[PDB]
């Protein structure tokens, strides 16, 4: 199937701190595999999945020294943005970046990414053409014009089409699954009128999933209640969805679970 | 703009009274990333609480998982209390073994 | 391997 690499980077200023904190987290197929954190006693990129310890010392030294460079890049950029928005001293400020590549199931490049947010809102992104930039704010046009003038997008296009794909292939080989949800229905005597049925899905991976209750053939948002999918903490995720249905008409309500590891969706009813 | 944290409190495994388990406090959708999270048993700070490393999702919002060992009983109350700059008061979510 | 930004914002 398809594959991806992403690094999610954060630079954070707060009114007390001397200089910002820089954190870089790399993902392969949406699973964290390296992490740099300037707050560590000896800041360095570190493996976060056992299959990455295959990389020898000079990989880590090289990547660590790059991260110290990006840390200074973020420091200057945060200082510049402060002025672009006429923000005074004494606040908390955040720069965030996501970058990486998506690969088809043929392992060829689908799309490259390079996006930034300031204060948690879109600041500037490289367009899918990998040649032009989009920037919403009037303040961000200053950055776009700087980056257009220096031809910066050319280096980024080269990364996204070259090293990003090439190193993702290396990683895919060195770390060369899914867990289907287990579902059950719980019964919750609620009021005189009716009961709630709670359709649980447990132990699944990845987190993308969908639960639906149908009264004998009709999906309903009629006060169907759910929770956001949540990590169990062991690598797998959880979700439930609940609905109220008159007593004695329980097995007229039936829950469906959609997850990509399933041979087909699960249909299930309440079981005493 | 400040985004107010959303909180779930739930067990790793189906809860069984008297059976050791793992209690999660999952905190999402907040900004900026600085945040203080506490887990309580009957209003007392639970001493050994593990804290995931800060991460953010593709919509730019931060998320963090706190967890700790616990053995549920019929009578004990468990809670997660979150302080964050988007909120004038700390927000507490109480564990509900049915959710 | 992470992207190397060049020019500052």
């Amino acid at each position: 199937g398809p594959h991806s690499m992403r690094y999610f980077e954060t630079a954070v200023s707060r009114p007390g701190l001397e200089e910002p904190r820089y954190i870089s987290v790399g993902y392969v197929d949406n699973k964290e595999f390296v992490r740099f954190d300037s707050d560590a006693e000896n800041p360095r990129y570190e493996p976060r999945a056992p299959w990455m310890e295959q990389e020898g010392p000079e990989y880590w030294e090289r990547e660590t020294q790059k991260a110290k460079g990006q840390e200074q890049w973020f420091r200057v950029s945060l200082r510049n943005l402060l002025g672009y928005y006429n923000q005074s001293a004494g606040g908390s400020h955040t720069l965030q970046q996501m970058s990486g590549c998506d690969l088809g199931s043929d392992w060829r490049l689908l799309r490259g990414y390079l996006q930034f947010a300031y204060e948690g809102r879109d600041y500037i992104a490289l367009n899918e053409d990998l040649k032009t930039w989009t920037a919403a704010d009037m303040a961000a046009q200053i950055t776009r014009r700087k980056w257009e003038q220096s031809g910066a997008a050319e280096h980024y296009k080269a990364y996204l089409e070259g090293e990003c794909v090439e190193w993702l292939h290396r990683y895919l080989k060195n770390g060369n699954r899914t867990d289907s949800p287990k579902a059950h229905v719980t019964h919750h005597p609620r009021s005189k009128g009716e009961v709630t049925l709670r359709c649980w899905a447990l132990g699944f991976y990845p987190a993308d999933i969908t639960l639906t209750w149908q009264l004998n053939g009709e999906e309903l948002t009629q006060d169907m209640e759910l929770v956001e999918t949540r990590p169990a903490g062991d690598g797998t995720f959880q979700k439930w969805a609940s609905v109220v249905v008159p007593l004695g008409k329980e097995q007229n309500y039936t829950c469906r679970v959609y997850h990509e590891g399933l041979p087909e969706p699960l249909t299930l009813r309440w079981e005493p | 703009i400040q985004k107010t944290p959303q909180i779930q409190v739930y067990s790793r495994h189906p809860p069984e009274n008297g059976k050791p388990n793992i209690l999660n406090c999952y905190v999402t959708q907040f900004h900026p990333p600085h945040i203080e999270i506490q887990m309580l048993k009957n209003g007392k700070k639970i001493p050994k609480v593990e804290m995931s490393d800060m991460s953010f999702s593709k919509d730019w919002s931060f998320y963090i998982l706190a967890h700790t060992e616990f053995t549920p009983t019929e009578t004990d109350t468990y809670a997660c209390r979150v302080k964050h700059d988007s909120m004038a008061e700390p927000k507490t979510v109480y564990w509900d073994r049915d959710m | 391997m992470a992207l190397r930004m060049t020019a500052v914002m």
